[PDB]
């Protein structure tokens, strides 16, 4: 509803801030692993864990929804505005692919940190909000718990 | 029906595509279709 706990690691975000924007960077975007790779990774990390059929209901629904939910926006509000012309670069690239899998998982960390601010533009009842906020949240601690191999260890200062 | 010179989307200079609904005129690059003048 207003708050999360972003565990005190992603200091990355803001590094990320600075390097596409002042210390001039970028992030060439055929990315392996993928955003599809690592929630069809933490949904059977944990789905081996719910007991009922009410939670294996809600995480698939949610899962499910954050493939599809990643797809519609990481084209228009997920992107810092350098990686922009090199999104249309890599738009003639691949045709036939889907936004959710040329990614890795360091854009759906940036939906996860700003999830809660889109939240408070829908009328959501407490439950919704309270079960998509623990959902997201465990899954920023399930990555800072694996950042070897899904977050990138250089960046691609790219021409213009 | 003045368009802002700046953009719509990020705050940029540039040449954008109009609209007359509102004075909105986000980046070719800014949109979500990622389009040259290919359309
Ligand atoms: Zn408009
Ligand atoms: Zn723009």
């Amino acid at each position: 509803k207003h708050k999360i706990s972003v565990p005190d690691v992603l200091l990355w975000l803001v590094d990320d801030w600075e390097n596409i924007t002042k210390n001039q960077q970028l992030i060439a975007i055929p990315r392996n692993p993928t955003v599809r790779a690592a929630i069809a990774a933490f949904r059977e990390s944990k789905i081996s864990h719910l007991n009922n059929e009410i939670d294996v209901d809600v995480f698939e629904q949610a899962m499910a929804g954050l493939v599809i939910y990643f797809n519609k926006c990481l084209g228009n509000m997920l992107l810092y505005r350098f990686e922009r012309q090199q999104y249309l670069e890599i738009r003639q690239q691949y045709p036939d692919t889907e936004m959710c899998d040329l990614y890795g998982v360091e854009h759906l960390i940036r939906l996860f940190v700003s999830l809660p601010e889109l939240i408070d533009r829908t009328n959501m009842d407490s439950q919704s909000i309270e079960c998509l906020l623990n959902y997201i949240e465990e899954f920023l601690k399930y990555l800072v718990l694996h950042k070897d191999e899904y977050f990138i260890k250089e960046y691609q200062n790219a021409p213009p | 029906i003045r368009n802002v010179d700046y953009c719509s989307a990020c705050g940029g200079r540039g040449l954008f595509i109009c609209c007359e609904g509102c004075p909105c005129s986000f980046h070719l690059s800014c949109l979500e279709p990622p389009l040259t003048p290919e359309n």
